[PDB]
């Protein structure tokens, strides 16, 4: 149950959604930035935290930032 | 004892040296800038930005804790 | 061994246990309530930092009390 | 503030605060942030230029 | 959907989904192929992919999306579908949710988790004490 | 026993002490109620106050091994 | 059928000075310039991953061909220095004289500061620094007995050195083999086998019989090495040969007509050791060395290389095939031949384990003469030759995991041994970890039992001899069939292989060459012991290397690398997920098996084997029979072992010992140090050093080369070298210091 | 209480001990031949460490005791070889300050930082001779502390 927020220095470059493995994150039509596009995450119950979009992030301070809250089976990554 | 002195002051500087820098640097840093948001202890930030391992002002603690062992000892 | 070893290895390693319990038979009655888990990133620090500590104060208090009474009793 | 202006930082989650930088484009099309700023240093994820508003730059000489 | 559809060849493996899956949520991976490929199981081992339709079982949403990354870079398969099935029996749709690949913009999608500004300007947790607030929130 | 006894407790006791700073300042310290405060301003020039404890950990350590194994040799 | 044909690049690569003022020009991320300190490691971590440099094999195979020459080049610099200190610096010539009562030593120390001292009085004249390196043994067992030889033989190695450096520039930037080359295994093995090795102890053998033999004999008749004729008279004057051994009045002829039985003068099976020097009969060597060298050459025509006869490795491979394995080895070839990971995995296995089995053999069956009387020489031998063997397991495991993680193919490995193997390794890592818990209980537990034990009195209730009795019965077993075996199972053999299995003792210069080593309860214990350490140790390299690519936790493992740092704090936490972390981790347990197995050896031997020897045949051994009963508790491997034996490294100061006590504090202190990196997280170093750049930074110091921490694959890199290095430093401190004291 | 070494008995005791120490050695050597020179010669040394050492203060252990307090009769012990180190670390610091800043003039003070440009770099060490002077005027023009510099949140 982590929380995902995407804060308004979001470029739209996209790169947090493709590294992210459980697709949590997605594009949706922005007109903060010429790319036109930010990035969302809609699917926080699938979050694990595993930060590859936080590391994926190019801009100075992550735009996208993953906060490590209520633990359920799917954010632990238990196939048992 | 003038030699083991030095060691005793070797070992309170560098103990409060870890402690203070945890205190200090508890609520941000140039790595973490928000890391008054993820509370005082948690496990790290993730392999990004070079790594942040022991990040949080608890592991600054937990560092500390050898030091203040190794000191007293 | 908690202070050296990071959850990763031992989160694996239970999985690979949970496996084993789960299919061998005449003890698969038996199921957990909780999912077996690997001690976390903090709770690890915090168990080899109790370790550590529990190791030094008792190793010195066994030295200084054995050393004191054989030297002079 | 234009092409290639001397301008400090402001921000102060920015790894590069109080530093001076380069302006790479204004944008003008009406966006939050829209000075790229580019730094001779390199931040710990390696990269040296990222986006700022007017109120977070200040122009130097 | 379509539980009849033909699977891969595979041999069986032991980390395949356990007990777990049966009473609790199994991930299922439906794609179509053209040519006979051989693809590593995110489960650990070699299988065929049968020509035409291909499903399979996994008892993890990473393994699948793992999975279709792999179609997707390892070969040229973009038509990848990932559903949830419950204990119950119903299923449900995950990837991609809309037809679309989520890293590609597209109309229709409304934006969650947003926060204004920076984090630079996110209150102090002194500020938001005792309360059910979080510094994220404005 | 007594004397080991009391200082590995006021160990334990001062790096407590600090820990709770750190707690302090990431839950209980607001900035914005802290205005040119002493504390504040101690938040203000941490780096130099972390500089200069390195420094000085650094000048005690190298110097007081160095005798040390100076005239061990 | 496939031509095995030769085919090089002319002036592939020119040879300038261009490249070495580009560091990282190897790399395409870091020929763009540091812009971090953190480059600089990255410069020398990746300097020798020829497989990460470029795509090619070819050009990683030319890579590694070269280097290798490099290496051979610097193995011979090696030599030819230890030459050069044995003819200039060394007491060879007295030791000879006397090699009982002068102790070994190549080394002289500078007058400079006071370490002076550190010239030990080994005798001989020359004071120096005791080598137990074995350097003197093997000279003399080679026939040299003068200085002469030394300096020609260090001559000849800077040669060899230099010839090794001319022709790896030469196989790099004049002709370099194309990838057809190297990929010839069958030639390759045949060539190894019957050129390499099999022609090599011909010629060994050879040397033996004409100059080893000869020399050795007239030293052990009590002939002065002066007045001993050159080797090179042995060979010309056939008469000397003739009255040493009259084998050769037949001369060739025997060998020829099959008449192999006239040559029991110099082809001898006695199987003993030498009760003149405690060695290994040079004659039983040599013989020794002939049908190796027979065996070998034979072998070496077994693969099929440009001519119809021989064999396919390929076809071997796939015909073996069964019901429990679906394609058998299918695949396996081409994976020995197109991925260099795979073949250094499987290649440094072995060498690990052909040191290991080279320690025990060479101290059960001293090969050199007088090397059992010198134990220090012993000790240091067997610790060395373990450790290293050690090493190249370690070494072995993670290179198996980077093939796994970098050179698998799904296509290649499919229903075959690996692919199958891969499938069910859940199996395999949770009945191997259970192997491992039932034996650190059945291991550790009776040395915790018999402390507790002990500690209340209760001796009656231990597992001892006395008490509860855990008797090896099926070593002694053996132990025993090896004492009768000189008479009932080797018809032609005069004595056991190993007076270690039983027979009678043997004495040289009134101490103990070697005597039966009796197994009892300590060494049950300290066996299954070892069992354990090596089942865990297994159990993390395996785990590391099935779980390479990909597990439950981390579904694409591969595509992260075999080196990196985390997955995040995610799923719990994946730390130390990647195959490099657990052979980080396997190297600490590799280096605990290791130590606790040079412990055992060092104390058993010091307690039941090493020692002195009084008129009329009373033993007296370093530790009287402390072993049967102190080797059973902790305690006592701590009050009897490490602190009873200490004594020595630590009293050590003011002698020419001193050098050792001080390795022994500074091995600890880097050992000691290692736990900073261990311990601890580059998060708070790199706030740490923000806080000192912001010093910096105030009085315009700051480096332009961003100070960064140390990743965190570089930290843990950092501090399993520092742990290895002080642990392994410290012991051997301790052992050579505990050795060369007393004994 | 501390003593003159020359007036204590316990560093004649000392003395006595080594030489006896080195003689016991020496003994078993033959005079003209290797070694028993090498064993005079740390003899003759040691004679003159002794007489050189003699004129510091020892206590009862008879171990030469350095007086740091900052006495002028005790310069020598440490005020000299303090001054001669802070000397000689102020000139690699300063050397080494200057040669940083002419580097960061540089297109890429990166490949100077790693290729260290010898020619610059001997100018700088060779100059620097007077680094307390040159330390003073960089203060006093202003051009050695600097006025703002990173700084993270809370500063
Ligand atoms: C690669 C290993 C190696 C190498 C390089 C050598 C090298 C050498 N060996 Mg040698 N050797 C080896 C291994 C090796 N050996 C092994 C494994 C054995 C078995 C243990 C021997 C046993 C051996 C013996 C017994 C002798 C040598 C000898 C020699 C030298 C001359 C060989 C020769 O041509 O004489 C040829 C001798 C012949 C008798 C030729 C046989 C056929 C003749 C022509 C018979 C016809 C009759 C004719 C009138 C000659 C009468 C001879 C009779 C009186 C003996 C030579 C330098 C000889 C030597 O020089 O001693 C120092 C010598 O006698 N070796
Ligand atoms: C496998 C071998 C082994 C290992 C791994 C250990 C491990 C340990 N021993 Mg131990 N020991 C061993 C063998 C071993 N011992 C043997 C064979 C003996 C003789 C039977 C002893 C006798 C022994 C005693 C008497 C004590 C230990 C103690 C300890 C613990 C120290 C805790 C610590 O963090 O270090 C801390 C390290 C130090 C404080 C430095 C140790 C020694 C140096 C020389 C002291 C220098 C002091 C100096 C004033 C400091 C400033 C110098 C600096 C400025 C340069 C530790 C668990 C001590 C303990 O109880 O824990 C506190 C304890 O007092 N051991
Ligand atoms: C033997 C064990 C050991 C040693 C020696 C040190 C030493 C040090 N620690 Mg430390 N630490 C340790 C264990 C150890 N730690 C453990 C187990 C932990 C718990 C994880 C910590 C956690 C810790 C933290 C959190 C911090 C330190 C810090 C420091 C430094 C303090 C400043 C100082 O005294 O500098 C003086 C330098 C020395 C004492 C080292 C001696 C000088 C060397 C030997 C000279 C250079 C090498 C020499 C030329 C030989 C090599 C040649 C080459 C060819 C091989 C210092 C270098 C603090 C720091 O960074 O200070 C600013 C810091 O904050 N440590
Ligand atoms: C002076 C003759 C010479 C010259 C001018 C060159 C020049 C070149 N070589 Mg080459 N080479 C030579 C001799 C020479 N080589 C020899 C004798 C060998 C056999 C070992 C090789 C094998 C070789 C290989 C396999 C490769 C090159 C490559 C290259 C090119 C780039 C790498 C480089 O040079 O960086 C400079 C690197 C060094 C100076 C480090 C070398 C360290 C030496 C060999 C051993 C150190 C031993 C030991 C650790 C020392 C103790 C230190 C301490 C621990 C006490 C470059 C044009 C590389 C290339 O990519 O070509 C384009 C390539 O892969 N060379
Ligand atoms: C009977 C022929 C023969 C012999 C004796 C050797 C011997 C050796 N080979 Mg080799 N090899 C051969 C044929 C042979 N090879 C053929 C036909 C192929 C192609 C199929 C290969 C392909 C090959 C590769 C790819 C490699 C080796 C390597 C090695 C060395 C292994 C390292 C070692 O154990 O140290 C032992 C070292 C010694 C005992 C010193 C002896 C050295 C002398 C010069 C004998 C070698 C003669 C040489 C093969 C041919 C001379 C050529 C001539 C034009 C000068 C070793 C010296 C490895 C190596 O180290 O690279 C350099 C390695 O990478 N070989
Ligand atoms: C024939 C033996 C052999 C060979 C040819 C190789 C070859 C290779 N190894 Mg491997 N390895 C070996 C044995 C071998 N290894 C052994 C025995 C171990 C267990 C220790 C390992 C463990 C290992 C790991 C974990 C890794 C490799 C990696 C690699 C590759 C890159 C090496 C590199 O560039 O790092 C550069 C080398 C250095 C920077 C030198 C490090 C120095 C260490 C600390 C040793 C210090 C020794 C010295 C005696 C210390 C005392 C002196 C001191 C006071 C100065 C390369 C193909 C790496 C790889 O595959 O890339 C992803 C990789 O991660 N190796
Ligand atoms: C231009 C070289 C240079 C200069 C002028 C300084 C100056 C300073 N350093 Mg620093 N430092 C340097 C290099 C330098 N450092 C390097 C290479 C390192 C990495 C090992 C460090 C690590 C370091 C730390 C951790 C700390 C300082 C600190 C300080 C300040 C207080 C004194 C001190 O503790 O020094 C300490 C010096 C060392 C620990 C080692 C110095 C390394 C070598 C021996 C000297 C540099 C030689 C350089 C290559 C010469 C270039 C010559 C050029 C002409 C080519 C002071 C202003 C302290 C501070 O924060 O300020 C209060 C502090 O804690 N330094
Ligand atoms: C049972 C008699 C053997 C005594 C036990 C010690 C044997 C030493 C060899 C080790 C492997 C065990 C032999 C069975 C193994 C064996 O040879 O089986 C037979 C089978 C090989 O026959 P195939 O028909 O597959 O042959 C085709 C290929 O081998 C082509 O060469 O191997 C397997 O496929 C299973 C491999 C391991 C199966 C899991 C067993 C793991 C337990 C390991 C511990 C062994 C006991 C420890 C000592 C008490
Ligand atoms: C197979 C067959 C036969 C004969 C086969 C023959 C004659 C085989 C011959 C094999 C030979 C003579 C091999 C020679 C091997 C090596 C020699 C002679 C020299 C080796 C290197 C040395 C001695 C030096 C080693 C260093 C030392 C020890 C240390 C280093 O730091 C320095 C350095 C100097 C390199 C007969 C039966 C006769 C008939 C024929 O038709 C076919
Ligand atoms: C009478 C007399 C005298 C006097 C003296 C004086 C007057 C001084 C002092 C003193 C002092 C003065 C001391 C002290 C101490 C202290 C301490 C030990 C501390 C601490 C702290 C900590 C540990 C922490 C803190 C914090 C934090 C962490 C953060 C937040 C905030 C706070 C604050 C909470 C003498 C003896 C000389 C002599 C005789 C006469
Ligand atoms: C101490 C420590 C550090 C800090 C260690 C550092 C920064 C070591 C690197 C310092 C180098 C060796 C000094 C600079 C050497 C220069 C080349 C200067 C040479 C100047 C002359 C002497 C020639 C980490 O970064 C770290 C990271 C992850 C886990 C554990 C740890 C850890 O324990
Ligand atoms: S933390 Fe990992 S799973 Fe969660 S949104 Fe980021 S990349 Fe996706
Ligand atoms: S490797 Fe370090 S930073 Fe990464 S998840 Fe593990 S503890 Fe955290």
């Amino acid at each position: 149950a982590h929380t995902v927020k995407i804060y308004d220095n979001c470029i739209g470059c996209t790169q947090c959604v493709r590294a992210c493995p459980l697709d949590v994150l997605e594009m949706v039509p922005w007109d903060g930035c010429k790319a036109g596009q930010m990035a969302s995450a809609p699917r926080t119950e699938d979050c694990v935290g595993c930060k590859r979009c936080e590391t994926a992030c190019p801009t100075d301070f992550l735009s996208i930032r993953v906060y490590l809250g209520g633990e359920t089976t799917r954010s632990m990554g238990l196939a048992y | 004892d003038f030699l083991v002195h030095h060691a005793i002051a070797l070992g309170l500087h560098t103990t409060t040296l870890i402690l203070v820098k945890g205190a200090l640097d508890a609520r941000g840093s140039k790595l973490m800038p928000d890391k008054k948001d993820f509370g005082y202890s948690f496990p790290c930030d993730g392999p990004g930005r070079g790594g942040t391992c022991d990040i949080s002002a608890w592991d600054a603690f937990y560092l500390a804790m050898f030091w203040m062992l190794n000191t007293i000892g | 061994m908690f202070l050296i070893s990071w959850r990763g290895y031992w989160q694996e390693l239970i999985e690979t246990l949970a496996w084993a319990h789960e299919r061998t038979p005449l003890a698969n009655l038996i199921r957990w309530k909780d999912k077996p888990v690997a001690l976390s990133i903090v709770q690890a620090r915090l168990v080899g930092l109790v370790h550590f500590t529990v190791g030094y104060i008792l190793t010195y208090a066994a030295f200084v009390i054995a050393s004191t009474a054989g030297k002079f009793s | 503030i234009k092409k290639g202006s001397l301008v400090k930082i402001l921000r102060p989650e920015s790894f590069w605060y109080n530093e001076v930088g380069t302006v790479v484009n204004v944008e003008t099309s009406k966006v939050l942030y829209p000075v790229l700023v580019r730094f001779d240093k390199v931040n710990y994820s390696g990269l040296n230029s990222t986006n700022f508003s007017l109120d977070e730059l200040v122009e130097i000489k | 959907l379509n539980l009849k559809m033909p699977s891969p060849s595979f041999l069986g493996s032991t980390g395949g989904w356990l007990r777990c899956a049966e009473t609790e949520e199994k991930y299922a991976m439906t794609w179509s192929s053209d040519q006979q490929h051989i693809f590593e199981m995110p489960t650990g081992g070699a299988a065929v992919m049968n020509s035409g339709d291909n499903l399979l079982y996994l008892a993890r949403k990473e393994q699948a999306l793992a999975l279709a990354t792999q179609l997707r870079t390892q070969f040229k398969i973009q038509d990848y579908k990932i559903y949830r099935i419950f204990p119950s029996g119903e299923v449900q749709y995950l990837h991609p949710k809309d037809g679309v690949l989520p890293y590609q913009v597209n109309k229709g999608r409304e934006q969650v988790g947003r926060v204004k500004s920076t984090i630079g300007k996110n209150v102090n947790p002194a500020q938001v004490k005792f309360t059910s607030k979080a510094t994220y929130d404005r | 026993a007594l004397y080991t006894h009391h200082q590995y407790i006021a160990g334990l006791l001062i790096v407590g002490a600090f820990a709770h700073g750190a707690i302090f300042f990431i839950r209980d310290y607001d900035p914005e109620q802290n205005q040119d405060n002493v504390l504040a301003r101690m938040l203000a020039h941490k780096e130099a106050v972390i500089s200069h404890l390195s420094w000085v950990s650094l000048f005690l350590g190298f110097h007081t091994l160095g005798l040390y194994v100076h005239n061990d040799v | 059928e496939k031509q095995v044909k030769v085919v090089v690049d002319r002036d592939v690569v020119p040879t300038s000075f261009e490249k070495w003022a580009k560091p990282g020009h190897f790399s395409r991320s870091l020929a763009k310039g540091p812009k971090t300190t953190t480059w600089i490691w990255n410069l020398h971590a990746d300097a020798h991953d020829f497989d990460s440099h470029t795509s090619s094999l070819e050009e990683v195979s030319r890579k590694i061909f070269s280097a290798h020459f490099g290496q051979l080049a610097i193995i011979f610099i090696w030599l030819s220095g230890m030459y050069f200190h044995g003819a200039r610096f060394s007491n060879y010539v007295a030791w000879l004289s006397n090699p009982t009562g002068i102790k070994p030593s190549a080394q002289v120390v500078w007058p400079i500061v006071g370490q002076q001292i550190l010239n030990a009085d080994v005798g001989g004249g020359m004071q120096g620094i005791q080598i137990t390196s074995g350097l003197f043994q093997l000279w003399r067992a080679s026939g040299i007995v003068n200085e002469l030889q030394l300096y020609v033989t260090a001559l000849g190695g800077l040669g060899m050195a230099g010839l090794m450096i001319f022709a790896g520039w030469f196989h790099y930037h004049k002709a370099a083999p194309k990838l057809e080359w190297f990929q010839n295994v069958e030639s390759m093995l045949n060539h190894h086998l019957a050129g390499l090795l099999g022609l090599g102890s011909l010629s060994w053998a050879g040397h033996q019989i004409h100059v080893s033999l000869p020399i050795n004999k007239l030293l052990d008749a009590g002939v002065a090495p002066s007045s001993i004729p050159l080797p090179h008279e042995f060979i010309l004057n056939r008469n000397l040969m003739a009255e040493l051994y009259p084998s050769f009045q037949q001369g060739l002829v025997p060998f020829f007509t099959l008449n192999w039985k006239q040559y029991s003068d110099i082809l001898t099976f006695k199987g003993g050791l030498s009760p003149v020097t405690g060695g290994l009969w040079l004659t039983d060597v040599a013989h020794h060395h002939l049908a190796i060298a027979v065996l070998f050459l034979v072998a070496g025509h077994m693969y099929r290389t440009n001519w119809g006869i021989g064999h396919s490795i390929k076809q071997i491979l796939e015909a073996h095939k069964g019901p429990l394995t679906g394609e058998g080895h299918k695949g396996l070839y081409e994976i020995l031949t197109t991925s260099w990971h795979a073949n250094l995995a499987i290649n440094l296995a072995m060498l690990g384990s052909l040191s290991i089995i080279v320690a025990h053999h060479m101290y059960a069956m001293p090969p050199y003469p007088y090397l059992a009387t010198d134990y220090p020489t012993q000790l240091s031998l067997f610790t060395h030759h373990m450790w290293i063997g050690g090493f190249c397991i370690v070494g072995a495991g993670a290179h198996a995991a980077i093939y796994m993680v970098r050179d698998y193919s799904p296509t290649v490995n499919f229903n075959n041994v690996l692919d199958r193997m891969i499938r069910h390794r859940d199996a395999i890592i949770s009945h191997l970890n259970w192997v491992c818990i039932f034996l650190g209980m059945h291991s550790f537990g009776l040395y915790i039992h018999n402390d507790t034990m002990r500690a209340l009195g209760r001796a009656q209730d231990m597992f001892s001899d006395t008490a509860i009795q855990l008797q090896p019965v099926f070593a002694q077993w053996i132990q025993q069939i090896h004492t009768l075996a000189p008479g009932n199972t080797a018809v032609n053999a005069l004595a056991t292989a190993s007076y270690a299995f039983g027979a009678d003792t043997v004495t040289v210069g009134s101490k103990i060459a070697m005597m039966p080593i009796k197994l009892g309860t300590a060494d049950f214990m300290v066996h299954h012991i070892h069992a354990f350490t090596i089942h865990v140790t297994t159990l993390i390299l395996l785990k590391g290397v099935l779980y390479a690519r990909n597990s439950r936790l981390i579904p694409d493992k591969a595509n992260l690398g075999f080196r990196f740092p985390c997955d995040g704090p995610g799923r719990g936490g994946t730390c130390q997920v990647s195959a490099w972390d657990h052979v980080f981790l396997g190297l600490f347990w590799m280096y605990n098996a290791l130590s606790i197995v040079i412990f055992h050896f060092s104390w058993k031997m010091q307690s039941d084997v090493w020692g002195t020897v009084t008129s009329n045949g009373a033993i007296s051994h370093i530790t009287g029979g402390n072993f049967a009963q102190s080797a059973i508790t902790i305690n006592g491997w701590l009050r009897d072992f490490l602190w009873a034996q200490a004594s020595q490294v630590i009293q050590s100061y003011g002698s020419s010992l001193s050098a050792y006590g001080l390795m022994f504090l500074g091995a600890h202190f880097v050992w000691a140090f290692s736990l900073m990196f261990l311990f601890s997280g580059r998060g708070y170093w790199q706030e740490l050093i923000e806080s000192i750049v912001w010093a910096h930074n105030k009085l315009k110091v700051a480096p332009a080369i961003a100070p960064r921490a140390l990743s965190i694959t570089q930290g843990r890199a950092v501090g399993v070298a520092h742990y290895l290095l002080g642990g392994i430093a410290t012991t051997w401190a301790f052992f050579l210091a505990r050795i060369i004291a007393v004994g | 209480v501390l003593t003159p070494c020359q007036q204590s008995e316990a560093f004649h005791k000392r003395e006595i001990n080594e030489v006896r120490t080195l003689e016991n050695r020496q003994a078993n050597y033959e005079a003209n031949s290797p070694s028993y020179l090498a064993l005079q010669s740390q003899i003759d040394q040691v004679h003159k460490r002794f007489d050189k050492y003699g004129t510091l203060l020892c206590g009862q252990d008879g171990l030469p005791h350095l007086i740091t307090d900052g006495d002028w009769r005790h310069a020598r012990e440490f005020t000299i070889p303090a001054l001669l180190f802070l000397y000689i670390t102020g000139w690699i610091g300063w050397v080494g300050r200057s040669y940083l800043k002419y580097t960061k003039e540089t297109k890429n003070p990166t490949e100077q930082e790693i290729i260290l440009d010898v020619p610059m770099a001997l100018k700088y060490m060779l100059s620097g001779f007077l680094w307390p002077l040159s330390a003073w005027q960089e203060y006093r023009s202003g051009q050695l502390l600097a006025k703002e510099d990173e700084i993270t949140v809370s500063p």
